[PDB]
């Protein structure tokens, strides 16, 4: 049914800069984004459901 | 065995979903912790 | 020597609030004074000794 594909290009990247990584030396662990994670985990603790 | 529960906090905010629903019992061994829940259960507060 | 010294008033406070609530939440450890060891850990990590 066709010939010529698109296909995306780029890979995808994790690197620990930011809070991330101050958990990974102090605690001990690592989140895939905790920027988010722990963001929404303040919003969500005030608005709605 | 170290088979620790995954983490509900995290698993709030949810990075992708899934897209097929199954029976999942019915082939644990693909897993690690796996857990049943009737309704709602006292550990996970 | 005296009768009268000078005391202070006030306790002090350890609260949760901020990042360090969320690694106590997703990571599930939380370091006394988060926000102050998150910084030193850049500066000192980029400059010297």
């Amino acid at each position: 049914e066709d010939t010529e594909a698109d296909v995306p290009v780029t890979y995808g990247e994790m690197v620990l800069n930011g809070a991330n990584l101050v958990t990974a030396l102090v605690m001990g662990k690592a989140v895939r984004s905790l920027d988010d994670v722990g963001r929404h985990l303040l919003e969500m603790q005030e608005e709605q459901l | 065995r170290d088979p620790p529960g995954y983490r509900y906090a995290a698993a709030m905010v949810p990075t992708g979903s899934i897209l097929s629903t199954i029976e999942v019992a019915s082939h644990r061994r693909l897993f690690d912790f796996f857990a049943r829940v009737r309704s709602d259960e006292n550990s996970l507060y």
